[PDB]
């Protein structure tokens, strides 16, 4: 069942969107709220099209309304971090992804980009590249997956993965609209597929260098939510939307450095993985917005997943925590895939943990300060 | 410029003859100094021959006069003068046609850049002011009068052609070349912005504006080209040497010899070579035509009135795009709405010249 807003005449809205807007420009400021997994937005009018992110003014909002502050000093600040073209309003309107700061200009608790950028600047010469496979499930407003029988289940899994046809793929209109919207916005979207669970989908973001991975994925998530809002359905990043023999949603992260991409870079890939072998618990905590409880429902070691309590790595191992692609093993260079991160992970937390363990050789149960 | 086309409207009995009585931009105002110089040297040489020179030296002097008269060639210099002056006149007219005029641009702007509000009016005025500014920049680069009117870019700013902010953008550009093209690039950017904002309604109108802008800018570039590329100096020196060589030959070879020697073709002495002075008028003035038109943006009386053209273009463009934008008298029927033929009356002064059979073709009188 789709939302009441989706039943409003879309024809009418278009007619208003066809009006020439004139000299004023709309900027939509996007930020992460106090849950560390929700996105918030609002719009301001600018006098002219900004040429770069530097021209965008800082803004503010009430943190007590976003689970981000309490009491008197609840005013929070928005500092623009990345700019994109607005696919919902078209050029010259912009999407402005912002960092959140408290009233005293300290980073907000869900502001993970502030530290993530400092870590990325530390290893800039090694040029870390990331890719994330964002899985998501389309849901009706009733909390049941989009397209599934009322209070019931479709046929067993098997035909839905990369499926085509009215009985195989549910809500491809949303997937096509999102893909185009991301390409128009300047998001580094690498592809899409239908997932094993019907009404479950995936888009790939990358390759992205350093802090660009978190910006591109967060804005790609925002566009998906905004596109799904137009169609009147919900995109969930819950790691296990439906209990039982229905696939979880993960965010598989591909990681490579300049050394790993160069000839005979497999030795550096293996060195990074054995470093990851010794910090499995540290990464599980970082790979989930609430410390790894959500990913416990997904990482059961059954549905092409690994076990949350046990670390494993191998070439072409779908069930392992870390997978080296078969081609990467043959070519002796390229990347490795971390399959642990949950679909509702913060990419700033995930990328920072990979750099700290693999590149800065950090150890122990707490992140190093100033290094 | 000296305009006399009213005087020569008809081929009258004294039409061109009375043009010799004019002074402003005339042959006399250009030549009288060289005329006095030539007469001074001729009279001094004649006086020296009559008095100072010995009787023995006078035979040598008169033989040298005959020798110099034999090589006085007036026909060949006419060819080099005709060809050189024709080239200079071609360049002069083409230079006039290259004046930055904004009439085409004002017509396109008033017909394509819309809005009765402050922003549409700002768009139209600024679009025409950019073309005016590029015209002012190229003209002050090429014309001495405009340069004395705008000795600095500060004078351009105080004149209202360029603003304070436009001045800062103008000076911050890193280029060692003349920046007369900058307001044209600003025009292109402003036209694109107007089209993006919906002030220009149709895609064709934007294309027409950029086509008319490139015509205006090419005229500015052509003025720069004519200013940079002179008539080749060697050819100017050739014509000057030919004319001056002929006149040096005429100064001595046409000297009045003593009739007592009885030399043929020299048995008279009028102490004034009036026919040589008429030939001086002819050839020296023919060279002076080129000497005045070679740079038509100077301060000669017949040079182009660049400041007047700047003032006219600015005032007319502002009027057309601001006060005349969408300001029309209501559509009404004319005097010939019901008339099969649309013909205006004639005054009493023109009827008796007119009312003649209309030309239909050469082959209809068979
Ligand atoms: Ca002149
Ligand atoms: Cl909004
Ligand atoms: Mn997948
Ligand atoms: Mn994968």
């Amino acid at each position: 069942a789709t939302s009441a807003s989706s039943h409003l005449n879309k024809g009418i809205k278009q007619v208003y969107m066809a009006l020439p807007q004139g000299d004023k420009v709309q900027a939509m400021y996007i930020w992460i709220d106090g849950t560390g997994e929700g996105l918030r937005c609002k719009t301001r009018t600018l006098d002219s099209e900004p040429k770069c992110i530097e021209e965008l003014p800082e803004w503010n909002f009430d943190g007590s309304s976003t689970f981000q502050s309490e009491g008197s000093n609840s005013d929070m600040y928005l500092v623009p971090a990345a700019m994109f073209r607005d696919p919902f309003r078209k050029d010259p309107n912009k999407l402005v992804f912002c960092e959140v700061f408290k009233y005293n200009r300290k980073p907000a608790e869900t502001n993970l980009r502030h530290t993530c950028k400092r870590i990325m600047d530390m290893v800039s010469n090694q040029r870390p590249w990331f890719g994330m496979e964002q899985e998501y499930t389309l849901m009706g407003t009733d909390g049941h997956p989009f397209g599934w029988p009322s209070n019931g289940f479709p046929g067993p899994q098997g035909p839905y993965y990369c499926g085509v046809g009215a009985d195989k793929a549910y809500g491809r209109d949303i997937v096509e609209a999102h893909y185009r919207a991301c390409l128009y916005a300047g998001i580094k979207i690498g592809g899409t597929n239908a997932e094993v669970m019907p009404a479950q989908w995936e888009f790939q973001i990358g390759p992205c260098e350093g802090i660009d991975m978190g910006d591109h994925l967060w804005v790609a998530r925002f566009i998906l939510h905004r596109v799904c809002e137009d169609f009147g359905v919900i995109a969930t990043f819950d790691p296990k939307p439906i209990p039982g023999n229905w696939n979880g949603a993960g965010c598989h992260t591909n990681f490579s450095t300049k050394a790993m991409r160069e000839e005979n870079g497999l030795k550096y890939i293996e060195e990074a993985i054995e470093k990851l072998s010794k910090r499995h618990q540290y990464h599980i905590r970082a790979y989930d917005p609430k410390g790894g409880l959500d990913n416990a429902r997904r990482l059961t070691g059954f549905h092409e997943t690994s076990n949350i309590n046990d670390f494993s790595a191998g070439v072409a191992n779908r069930g392992a925590s870390i997978r080296i692609p078969r081609t990467v093993g043959q070519e002796k260079k390229g990347y490795f895939e971390d399959r642990r991160p949950s679909a509702n992970c913060d990419p700033f937390a995930v990328t920072e943990a990979l750099i700290r363990t693999c590149l800065l050789n950090e150890t122990g149960d707490e992140p190093f300060q100033y290094k | 410029t000296v305009t006399y086309t009213a005087r020569v409207a008809k081929a009258r009995f004294g039409g061109f003859s009375k043009l010799l009585l004019l002074w402003r931009g005339s042959i006399y105002k250009l030549l009288w100094r060289e005329l006095l110089c030539f007469l001074g040297l001729f009279m001094a040489l004649s006086a020296a021959y009559r008095f100072v020179l010995t009787e023995e030296q006078k035979r040598y002097f008169e033989k040298l006069v005959l020798y110099c008269d034999r090589y006085a060639s007036l026909i060949p210099v006419s060819f080099v003068l005709g060809f050189y002056v024709t080239l200079v006149v071609h360049r002069w007219w083409n230079q006039y046609l290259s004046m930055p005029l904004t009439d085409a641009l004002m017509c396109v702007v008033v017909g394509t850049v819309h809005g009765h509000d402050e922003r549409g009016r700002l768009y139209r005025r600024t679009l025409m002011r950019y073309a005016g500014l590029s015209g002012v920049l190229i003209l002050r680069s090429v014309s001495t009068a405009v340069f004395k009117r705008f000795p600095t870019i500060d004078h351009v700013v105080e004149a209202g052609f360029m603003t304070r902010e436009e001045r800062k953008k103008f000076e911050n550009l890193n280029s060692s070349y003349n920046k007369y093209w900058v307001p044209c690039v600003w025009f292109c950017n402003l036209a694109a912005q107007a089209r993006r904002e919906g002030r220009i309604r149709d895609n064709g109108a934007f294309k027409l504006l950029l086509e008319e802008l490139n015509v205006f800018r090419s005229k500015c570039g052509m003025l720069f080209h004519y200013d940079w590329i002179s008539v080749p100096l060697v050819y100017t020196q050739v014509v000057t040497i030919a004319v001056y060589s002929y006149f040096l030959a005429c100064l001595i070879g046409r000297q009045f010899l003593d009739p007592a020697q009885g030399y043929k073709d020299h048995d008279l002495d009028l102490c004034v070579p009036i026919f040589t002075l008429l030939q001086f008028f002819f050839y020296a003035g023919w060279l002076k035509v080129a000497e005045q038109l070679i740079n038509p943006f100077g301060e000669d009386d017949d040079d182009f009135e660049t400041n007047f053209l700047i003032d006219r273009c600015f005032q007319v463009s502002m009027l057309a795009v601001d006060e005349m934008y969408d300001d029309l008298a209501m559509l009404e029927k004319d005097l010939y709405w019901d008339a099969a033929e649309a013909r205006a009356p004639y005054t009493a002064a023109t009827a008796f010249l007119m009312q003649q059979p209309s030309f239909q073709g050469s082959t209809f009188d068979i």
